């Protein structure tokens, strides 16, 4: 039984790891959204 | 590297507001044909001077 | 005119911009629900 | 005893069960979003 309860721990780990995963995207997401600050076109829009 | 198709030093005011005229999202072949004849009155307007 | 056309086209790219940004918060809302479903089935291996 | 924490487990399980068919539904309602990027009327407008 402690070999059970010792997978149960990477089975957590894999519980843990798409946290990360889904965390990793997010800043992926908003970095890239917060680097190209307004599009070629929003000022595009400021210039019209 | 650095060029850039759109925006060019010199870009006549023709190619300016077709590049306005683009700059939406949906291109289809109707829009995308309306400012090409656009386009080409202005173009056909400045050769003829 | 031309100055009145000049705003119309305007007001389309800031139109189109509105709707692109739109998308990009649905692209990382989707995200967000298709990784919390991969931590769910993580879950729900380490439940088993 | 040993049976009734081994129904707490098909119990637990439950709950993961519907946690995951909410996050599935979201993801159902977003992929469908973010799909149907521009509908076919907010096309029309920016031909308008």
């Amino acid at each position: 039984m402690q070999e059970q309860a010792l997978t149960e721990l990477d089975a957590e780990k894999k519980i843990l790891e798409q946290s990360r995963a889904g965390a990793q995207s997010r800043v992926d997401s908003y970095r890239a959204l917060y680097d190209e600050n307004v599009s070629a076109e929003e000022k595009r829009t400021m210039d019209l | 590297n650095f060029v850039d198709p759109t925006l060019r030093t010199g870009q006549t005011g023709m190619m300016n507001t077709m590049l306005e005229q683009l700059s939406q999202s949906e291109l289809n072949k109707d829009t995308l044909e309306n400012g090409f004849r656009q386009y080409l009155t202005a173009f056909e307007q400045v050769a003829d001077l | 005119l031309a100055a009145s056309a000049t705003k119309i086209t305007a007001d389309n790219i800031s139109q189109s911009e509105a709707w692109r940004r739109r998308r990009q918060e649905w692209e990382i809302q989707k995200n967000n629900a298709e990784s919390e479903i991969r931590q769910i089935d993580a879950q729900l291996e380490a439940l088993a």
